[PDB]
């Protein structure tokens, strides 16, 4: 073994070309304001960390809302009962839940996602990433900063951040984040009140808009009065 | 490090989630912990001794009937009450409760003058002047003991919040839930109860 | 200071610094300097567990509770698997804390040492007496006190073994005295080299 | 009649002492 | 009891344990530098 240290000179498989900002110069005409650009309309700004906490809950709630949406669209199972499928016992069922899946997580027969297997992989993968994101563990990518919700190095392979206007993209993500978190809260409250999935509640509300509302179900007590 | 867990003692730290705000907030915290600690250990002891869950213990003592409390106490030589007479009554205890706790409260907080009038200052959670006859405040590392008490305070309050939410969900009791979980942890959990429903789903 | 027999020679690494040091280490287990604190702490732990065990055996025996060897089979609230899981978790946590404290780091110390030493001997005695006679410690003591002359270890099933061992103990220091006065005491080897 | 267990273990302990003495002799020879 | 126990212990003791310790010990001594 000798030291080569040649020039890689590799380019991204996709590298978004400069597209700039696709938003008006005004960036938060909506209620409230992005952090670091004005005063919080109602709730007090708890801490500098709260902005990054908002971003993380936002991205997680985006992913959760889209997961509940796609799971109910593809299987019809509500998200709040999808946990009962994969359990220490009979986690075989959870396998075939993806429409068009060429193959099952559980091949026919014994072959299957075990709860503990899935769980052990889940801890070892997600916790590792969670730690690497925060100050726990260490930084495997020194070029990026732990504790920054917008690293933008290897984590933007397409380079949309640099291709456009960075801060308008940031606020766009923030607005999507807040929208999805509020939608997630609506989904949990709907699950509590109606015991039916989000897309089921949507379908009931669009089939007969005038009925199948909060107040319609309240007339029946949300199945509790 | 004295406090290696997530948060830190008030004397030094930032209070990451909720801002520190007033120091009266820290006074309340300690008092809430000193109380909830007694509450959690009392619910523990009541469940172990009598099998009665804490959250319905008040049903036991009522204006018409407050005699059942006498036979509950385990290992007592004579009852609580005059046997059949059962002098202890809900109101009999209530007048005693309100007067004794009100005196203890007011002499704590200084609404009324301190009867002890021994240089003790009201509005301090740790007097250390008279409420430590054993001298463990005087001896040892007193600050380290404040830390331990705090830690026990916060743990006990979190356990209390768990106990009330388990009473609401499981409807069984804290120690009964503990025994169910220990007998079978895999198929007796919050998520197993959610799968079965909490009695409402 | 008094050693483990009148006329003994304490090993050079046993200079009385440690609590309970009677210059007894014929096999040179504590000869290595770096493992000697570990062996001290192993002594203290085995002594402490033997002390707790002696208390929990004698009180159990004298209060009419099930015999110490039978106490496992008694019907308890928690089955074997959950109990061993509890034990594994809590003792692992406590021993982790003890290890880290050890890594960080007179009269009463010596007292504890001697007490633990007696306990370990007494516990070994209880196990051996049960294994030979089948009698619990207080029953064994009552049997001995009933007929002290003929009811003893040296008249039990392992009696000749014990008599031979006591003969070896009684005749060891005399041979060590010959070894000192005739030999040079310049051994380059130790009974446990590590 | 087989040998009693006490007989076997007494002879084995005597052997252990003999082995100790053999080690003493070997060490003395090695000097 | 001796007959049912002692062979099963001492045959591995003399044919696996004692050989291992003896060979290791002798190795450590023979390769031990003079100083
Ligand atoms: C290669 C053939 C194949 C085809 C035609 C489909 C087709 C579909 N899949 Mg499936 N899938 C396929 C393979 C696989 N899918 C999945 C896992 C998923 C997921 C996780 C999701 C789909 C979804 C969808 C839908 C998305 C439509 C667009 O957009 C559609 C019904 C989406 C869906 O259900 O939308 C409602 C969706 O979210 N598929 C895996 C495992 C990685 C596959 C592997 O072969
Ligand atoms: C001051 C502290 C204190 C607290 C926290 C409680 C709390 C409770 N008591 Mg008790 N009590 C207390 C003092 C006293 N109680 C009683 C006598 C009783 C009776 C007679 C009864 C209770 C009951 C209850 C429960 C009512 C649940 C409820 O309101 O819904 C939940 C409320 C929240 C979550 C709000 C926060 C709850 C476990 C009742 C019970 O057991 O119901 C089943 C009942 O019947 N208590 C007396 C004697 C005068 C007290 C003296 O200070
Ligand atoms: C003097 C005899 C007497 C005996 C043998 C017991 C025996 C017992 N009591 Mg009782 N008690 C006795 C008198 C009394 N107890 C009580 C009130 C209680 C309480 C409040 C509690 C006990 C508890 C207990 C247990 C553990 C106590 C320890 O220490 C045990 C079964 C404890 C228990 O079982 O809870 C787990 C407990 O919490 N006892 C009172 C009134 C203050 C007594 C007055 O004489
Ligand atoms: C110092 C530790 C220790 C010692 C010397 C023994 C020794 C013994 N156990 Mg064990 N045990 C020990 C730890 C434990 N045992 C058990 C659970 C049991 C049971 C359930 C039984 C034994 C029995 C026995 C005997 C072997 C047959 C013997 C008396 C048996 C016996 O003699 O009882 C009749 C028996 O039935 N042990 C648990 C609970 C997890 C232990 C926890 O550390
Ligand atoms: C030199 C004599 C000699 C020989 C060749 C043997 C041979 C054997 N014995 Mg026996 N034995 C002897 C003496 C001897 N013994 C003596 C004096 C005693 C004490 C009373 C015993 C007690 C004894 C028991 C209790 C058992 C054996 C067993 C065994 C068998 C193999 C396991 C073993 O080696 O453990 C031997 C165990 C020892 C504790 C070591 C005893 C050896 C003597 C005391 C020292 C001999 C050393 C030798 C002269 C010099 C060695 C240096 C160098 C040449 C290697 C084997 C048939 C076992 C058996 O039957 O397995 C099927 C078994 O259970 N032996
Ligand atoms: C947990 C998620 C989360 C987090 C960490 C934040 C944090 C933040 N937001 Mg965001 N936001 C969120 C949710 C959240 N918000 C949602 C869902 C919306 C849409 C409604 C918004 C809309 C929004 C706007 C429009 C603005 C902020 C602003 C801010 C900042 C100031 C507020 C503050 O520090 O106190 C945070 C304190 C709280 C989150 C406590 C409120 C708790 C209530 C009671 C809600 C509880 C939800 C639910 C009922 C719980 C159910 C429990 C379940 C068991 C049933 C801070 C960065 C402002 C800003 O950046 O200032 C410059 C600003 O202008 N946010
Ligand atoms: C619609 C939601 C949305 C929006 C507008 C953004 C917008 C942005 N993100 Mg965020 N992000 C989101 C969802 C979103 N993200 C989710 C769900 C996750 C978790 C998987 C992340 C994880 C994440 C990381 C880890 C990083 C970003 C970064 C960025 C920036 C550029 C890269 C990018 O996503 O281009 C915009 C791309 C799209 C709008 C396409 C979305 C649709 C696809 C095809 C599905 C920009 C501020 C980087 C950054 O800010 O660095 C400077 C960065 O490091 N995001
Ligand atoms: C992004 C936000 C969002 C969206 C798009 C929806 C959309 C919907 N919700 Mg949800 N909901 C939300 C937030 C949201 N909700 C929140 C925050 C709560 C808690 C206050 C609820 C509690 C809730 C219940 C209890 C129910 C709905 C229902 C519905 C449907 C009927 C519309 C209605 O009555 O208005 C709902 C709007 C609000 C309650 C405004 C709250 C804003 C503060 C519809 C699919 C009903 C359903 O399932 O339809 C069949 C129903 O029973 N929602
Ligand atoms: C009511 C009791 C109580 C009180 C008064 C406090 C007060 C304090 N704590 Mg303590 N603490 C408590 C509970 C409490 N905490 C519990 C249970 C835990 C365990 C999780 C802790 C753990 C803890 C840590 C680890 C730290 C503090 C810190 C602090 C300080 C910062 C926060 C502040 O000023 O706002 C106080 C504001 C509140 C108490 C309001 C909380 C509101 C939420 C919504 C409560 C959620 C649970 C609620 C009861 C649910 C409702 C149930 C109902 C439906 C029945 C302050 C002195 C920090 C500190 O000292 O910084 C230097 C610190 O590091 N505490
Ligand atoms: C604890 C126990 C056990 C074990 C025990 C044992 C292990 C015993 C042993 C014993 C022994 C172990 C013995 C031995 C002996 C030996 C001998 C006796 C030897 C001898 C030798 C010789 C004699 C040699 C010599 C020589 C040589 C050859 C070299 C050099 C030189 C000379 C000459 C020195 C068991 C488990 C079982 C049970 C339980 C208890």
């Amino acid at each position: 073994r000798r030291t080569k240290a040649s020039v890689p000179a590799k380019r991204s498989a996709f590298k978004a070309n400069k597209f700039g900002s696709l938003a008006p110069p005004d960036l938060y005409p909506e209620f409230g304001t992005y952090p670091g650009g004005g005063e919080s309309p109602v709730i007090p700004f708890g801490s500098e960390k709260n902005a990054e906490r908002e971003i993380i809950h936002g991205r997680w709630a985006m992913l959760g809302v889209t997961g509940a949406w796609a799971a109910e669209n593809g299987t019809g199972i509500p998200w709040f009962t999808a946990g009962t499928l994969c359990t220490p016992d009979d986690c075989t069922a959870v396998a075939d839940k993806f429409p068009g899946a060429v193959a099952p997580l559980a091949p026919a027969g014994s072959g299957y996602p075990n709860f503990w297997a899935v769980l052990a992989i889940e801890i070892f993968l997600v916790g590792s990433a969670e730690c690497y994101r925060t100050g726990l563990f260490e930084n495997p990518f020194p070029e990026l900063t732990q504790g920054d919700v917008t690293p933008g190095g290897r984590f933007d392979p397409l380079g949309f951040a640099e291709a456009g206007d960075l801060e308008e993209l940031k606020i766009k993500e923030l607005k999507h984040s807040r929208l999805a978190m509020f939608a997630w809260l609506g989904c949990i409250m709907q699950a509590l009140a109606t015991q039916e999935g989000p897309i089921a509640n949507w379908t009931a509300h669009v089939a007969d808009p005038i009925h199948a509302n909060v107040l319609t179900n309240a007339a029946k007590g949300f199945k509790f009065y | 490090d004295i406090y290696p867990e997530f948060g830190t003692y008030p004397g030094g730290g930032e209070s990451p989630i909720i801002p520190f705000g007033s120091e009266k907030n820290a006074e309340r915290e300690v008092i809430h912990g000193r109380w909830a600690m007694l509450g959690v250990t009392g619910a523990w002891a009541a469940e172990n001794g009598t099998g009665i869950p804490w959250f319905t213990a008040g049903t036991l003592c009522t204006p018409d009937d407050c005699t059942a409390v006498a036979d509950k106490f385990p290992g007592a030589v004579a009852p609580l009450a005059p046997e059949g007479s059962g002098y202890p009554s809900f109101w009999n205890v209530l007048i005693i409760e309100i007067v004794l706790v009100g005196a203890a409260e007011a002499y704590r907080t200084g609404i009324s003058d301190s009867p002890f009038d021994d240089g003790l200052t009201v509005g301090d959670v740790n007097p250390g002047g008279r409420f430590d006859p054993l001298g463990l405040a005087e001896s040892g590392d007193l600050e380290e003991l404040k830390i331990k008490e705090l830690k026990h305070c916060r743990l006990s309050m979190f356990a209390w919040l768990g106990c009330i939410f388990q009473a609401l969900a499981t409807q069984e009791g804290p120690i009964a839930n503990w025994q169910s979980h220990v007998a079978d942890p895999v198929h007796s959990n919050v998520l197993t109860n959610a799968a079965k429903g909490f009695g409402f789903y | 200071r008094e050693l483990w027999y009148p006329g003994a020679v304490a090993p050079e690494y046993l200079n009385g610094s440690m609590a309970g040091d009677y210059g007894f280490d014929p096999l040179r287990l504590g000869a290595n300097v770096e493992t000697l604190p570990y062996l001290q702490e192993a002594e203290l732990m085995n002594g402490r567990w033997a002390m707790a065990a002696t208390a929990g055996i004698l009180f159990t025996d004298a209060t009419g509770l099930p015999k110490w060897w039978e106490a496992g089979a008694a019907d308890y609230g928690y089955d074997f698997q959950t109990l061993v899981a509890f034990q594994v978790v809590v003792m692992g946590v406590l021993e982790a804390f003890r290890v880290r404290g050890l890594m960080k780091t007179p009269d009463k110390r010596v007292k504890e040492v001697k007490n633990g030493r007696l306990a370990m001997v007494a516990f070994l005695g209880m196990v051996s007496s049960y294994a030979v006679t089948g009698l619990s410690p207080l029953e064994a003591l009552e049997a001995h006190m009933a007929n002290p002359q003929a009811v003893n270890l040296f008249t039990s099933a392992v009696g000749g073994e014990s008599v031979a061992f006591i003969a070896f103990l009684s005749c060891a220091p005399t041979f060590l005295l010959a070894q000192k006065t005739l030999g040079d005491g310049k051994e380059e080897f130790r009974p446990i080299p590590w | 009649m087989p040998l009693s267990d006490t007989q076997v273990f007494t002879a084995l302990f005597v052997a252990l002492i003999t082995g100790i003495l053999s080690l003493r002799l070997g060490t003395q020879l090695y000097k | 009891m001796a007959a049912s126990l002692l062979p099963s212990i001492f045959v591995p003791l003399v044919g696996l344990v004692f050989p291992a310790v003896a060979m290791a010990s002798l190795f450590l001594y023979i390769e031990k530098e003079q100083v």
